[PDB]
């Protein structure tokens, strides 16, 4: 049906399911992200591989499966 | 204690005595030293139970007469709390020991 309200009840559903705990979860995830950032950089060091490369391999693994 | 009584006596300062009382012992605050006259006049009647949080293991006894002197292990757990802010991290799981140099949060 009319996609006015579709991607709204799309968005507000998982934002309904996850409207971030203003500090707690909000930062919880930010930290995790930086953790990834550096993990990735040191992995570049250990493997001799590209930072954005490792980045994308991770990304591909998480999303389940993708062309990317 | 909740259920128990620690009795210590520093003549001058050195901990001259350290004698504990299981519940069922009747204490008397500042008595005793008329001639050291075995006057921690604590009565032992019936059950002498233990504080449930602090544990009693390691037994020793030097046997003589009507009473034996006993020396044991006394490990009472002190409940002491802390409060986590938004920006605090809980590196430790759901119950584990920690060293003197083993940061927690």
């Amino acid at each position: 049906k009319i996609s006015t309200s579709d991607p709204v009840r799309q968005y507000l559903h998982e934002i309904g399911q996850v409207p971030l705990l203003t500090l707690e979860e909000e930062v919880e995830l930010a930290r995790k992200v930086e953790e990834g950032m550096e993990a990735i950089k040191k992995l570049s060091e250990i493997t001799g591989l590209d930072p954005d490369l490792i980045r994308e391999v991770v990304r591909a693994k998480i999303l389940g499966s993708a062309r990317v | 204690l909740e259920e128990g009584a620690f009795l210590v006596l520093r003549r001058e300062d050195e901990p001259v005595a350290t004698y504990f009382l299981p519940v069922g012992m009747t204490p008397l605050v500042v008595h005793g030293e008329i001639v050291e006259k075995g006057q921690p006049l604590a009565e032992a009647k019936g059950l002498l139970r233990m504080p449930r949080q602090v544990r009693a293991a390691q037994v020793e006894a030097e046997e003589e007469g009507e009473t034996v002197y006993l020396t044991l292990f006394l490990e009472w757990t002190e409940p002491k709390d802390y409060r986590v802010q938004p920006h605090m991290n809980v590196v430790v799981p759901e119950g584990a020991r920690v060293e003197a140099g083993d940061k927690i949060v």
